[PDB]
């Protein structure tokens, strides 16, 4: 996260840290005791899925305070429409091998119903994005969890406020822009898969997933996030299904 | 004052959480798992220790 602040320990309880062979891979969002939502591209170059670990209750990577809870990842479900190496349909649903225990430092973010998210949450100006990603473009990653408040924009406004690149991916109906174009605040590499949380009447909901963007905090550019509302039904159906052999699972979408 | 409103699209139908429209001048509010709907028909109250979307350290101030 660039231009943000440290998320006070426990104020980002749904934040998940994904590790591969002990190394930081991506962020994620706990939505219940055994399910985590992340970004599909996070698993583009995974060799052995048996080395994927999800950590809840994490805050400071330099120490262990006992609030951390680690779980193996039993399943990584990606939409059939996602194509490795691209940006569209950047979402993944992870099933933990064992549920985490809810505590003051480990709490799920609410996955909203489609209607509510499209006709209410989508209209909430600011939302929080968080992660242990790079603090600066081409810079080192954060040791403490960082958080940033970013304003959401209409896809039409985004395109009309962003500098054309041509080779740059297009903004589909499965994504949305959020952030600033003055190159001051934005999510960055390492934050991918993390939550874009929206508050409404005292409760927080998952509205987006850190997906991509031109560099980090690049002037004339906004961060791009996966529009979670388009996958509510897809996610709910999968969470009611039985686990299947093999970690990786491509599921039809819609 | 707190109730009223039918169209869920307008001000969330007055619901604190989820809203559903019914045939005619009807509206039903609902709450996420771990919450119950109050008698006002719009408010949601936690029914568990750790409901989703709530920050414990802040709820306890
Ligand atoms: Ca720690």
């Amino acid at each position: 996260i660039v231009g943000g602040k440290v998320c006070p320990k426990g104020e980002c309880p749904w934040q998940v840290l994904l590790l591969v062979n002990g190394a930081q891979l991506c962020g994620g969002t706990l939505i219940n005791t055994i399910w985590v939502v992340s970004a599909a591209h996070c698993f583009d170059k995974i060799k052995n899925w048996r080395n994927l670990i999800a950590v809840l209750g994490e805050h400071d990577l330099s120490e262990h305070d006992g609030d951390e809870q680690s779980r193996r990842v039993a399943q990584v479900i990606i939409p059939s429409t996602y194509v490795p190496g691209t940006t569209n349909h950047d979402i993944a649903l992870l099933r933990l091998h064992q549920p985490v225990v809810l505590t003051d430092h480990v709490v799920p973010l609410c996955l909203p119903e489609r209607t509510f998210s499209e006709r209410t949450l989508a209209f909430v100006r600011f939302s929080l994005v968080s992660g242990w990603g790079q603090l600066l473009d081409r810079g080192a990653t954060a040791l403490e969890l960082m958080v940033l408040n970013v304003p959401r924009l209409m896809t039409q406004d985004c395109l009309q406020q962003s500098r054309k690149v041509g080779d740059s991916p297009n903004i589909t109906e499965y994504m949305f822009c959020a952030g600033y174009s003055d190159g001051s605040k934005d999510s960055c590499k390492g934050d991918s898969g993390g939550p874009h949380a929206t508050h409404y009447r005292g409760t927080w909901y998952l509205t987006g997933i850190v997906s991509w963007g031109q560099g980090c905090a690049t002037v004339g550019h906004f961060g791009v996030y996966t529009r979670v509302s388009q996958y509510i039904e897809w996610l709910q159906k999968l969470m009611r299904s039985e686990p299947r052999p093999g970690v990786l699972l491509r599921a039809p979408f819609p | 004052h707190k109730d009223d409103q039918l169209i869920c699209v307008n001000e969330n139908g007055g619901c604190e959480q989820y809203c559903s429209d019914h045939t005619g001048t009807k509206r039903s509010c609902r709450c996420h798992e771990g919450y119950s709907l109050l008698a006002d028909g719009v408010s949601c109250t936690p029914t568990v220790e750790y409901p989703c979307g709530k920050i414990p350290i802040l709820e306890k101030r």
